[PDB]
């Protein structure tokens, strides 16, 4: 539940200018 | 190839100049959030930035220093963008400020992004949907999902926060739930497809594209309602008297940098042309008494902003 978030952050970090 | 990078300058800065240029063309809405004050400190300080700009342009164009003249002439096309905000702004502001005229209202919603990220995260989640997506394709995807869903829900909670309609505030909200549980159920899908890219997990991704697809039309039809959008400002013709001498400078300006800017263009590639040094003198001068018109029509309407 909070790796899912993690992973989500880190899918936003890579794919925002 | 050098004299080509200048003259590449000059057409962006051109591009940028027409589209700066519709500010100006019916301001019934704010720009930015500068106060009058901040839209006169704003054109002072641009022409200064312009002013030391335009000299580079004719003394590079003059000398042959392509790579410096290419960066004046960009220079000079960022702060024309700066003046035009600034004046498009005073200029609402200077319209809405007649006691006849109404305000714009913005929407709880940007209105377009708002479908750009129904349409990134409808082309992502077409992406995993498709039998025949890769492992990058899986990451890919799942950046464009991550960045618009994450935009998404900032944008239902602060729309929540200020619509006075209480079932808009509470769709707002409702739909920020679905979006963040089917991204985050999607996103679990995307985790165990990492770990085991097999048959069952990449059809367990597709799977969980759609209850995001359907949190994402449901929320982008409810917010494409028109009570959710910006309301235009309804200017007096007082207002648009008052307001037309900032706009009208601004207007002259953009026109004579345009000149000036496509003069410039063939005089850097043959400097030796005394008259389009004049022509381009001729711009300078409009350009100049432009500025000035413009920060003399702010300067008069200033005491009524103290």
């Amino acid at each position: 539940d909070s790796e899912i978030d993690q992973l989500f952050r880190i899918f936003r970090a890579l794919g925002t200018p | 190839p050098f004299t080509k990078h200048g003259q590449k300058e000059c057409d962006n800065a051109l591009r940028q100049l027409e589209t700066v240029r519709e500010l100006l063309e019916n301001p019934v809405q704010p720009i930015n959030d500068m106060s009058y004050f901040g839209c006169l400190d704003s054109v002072m300080e641009n022409s200064k930035v312009l002013g030391e700009a335009m000299t580079g342009i004719s003394q590079n164009a003059k000398n042959g220093n392509l790579p410096e003249f290419g960066d004046a002439i960009a220079t000079a096309s960022k702060a024309l963008c700066g003046f035009t905000e600034a004046a498009a702004q005073a200029a609402y502001l200077v319209g809405v400020s007649d006691p006849n005229s109404q305000a714009g209202q913005q929407g709880l919603v940007e209105p377009t992004q708002f479908a750009r990220a129904n349409q990134a995260i409808q082309m992502a989640c077409q992406s995993l949907g498709e039998p025949g997506c890769t492992q990058a394709q899986v990451l890919s995807a799942a950046t464009i999902v991550a960045k618009h869903t994450s935009a998404l829900c900032n944008s239902c909670r602060l729309a929540s926060a200020r619509t006075a309609n209480p079932t808009a505030k509470r769709q707002f909200v409702q739909s920020a739930k679905e979006v963040a549980n089917s991204t985050a159920n999607l996103v679990k899908t995307i985790k165990a497809l990492d770990g085991d890219f097999t048959e069952e997990n990449r059809a367990q991704c597709r799977a969980a594209t759609a209850p995001l697809l359907e949190a994402v039309d449901n929320l982008s039809a409810f917010a494409s309602n028109p009570e959710f959008s910006s309301v235009p400002a309804q200017i007096s013709p007082e207002g648009r008297a008052a307001m037309e001498p900032i706009v009208i400078s601004a207007k002259t300006m953009l026109e004579s940098a345009g000149g000036l800017i496509q003069t410039a263009r063939a005089l850097a590639v043959n400097p030796r042309d005394p008259p389009r040094w004049s022509v381009l003198a001729g711009h300078s001068r409009t350009v100049s008494d432009s500025i000035k018109k413009l920060i003399t029509s702010m300067r008069d309407k200033a005491p009524g902003q103290l």
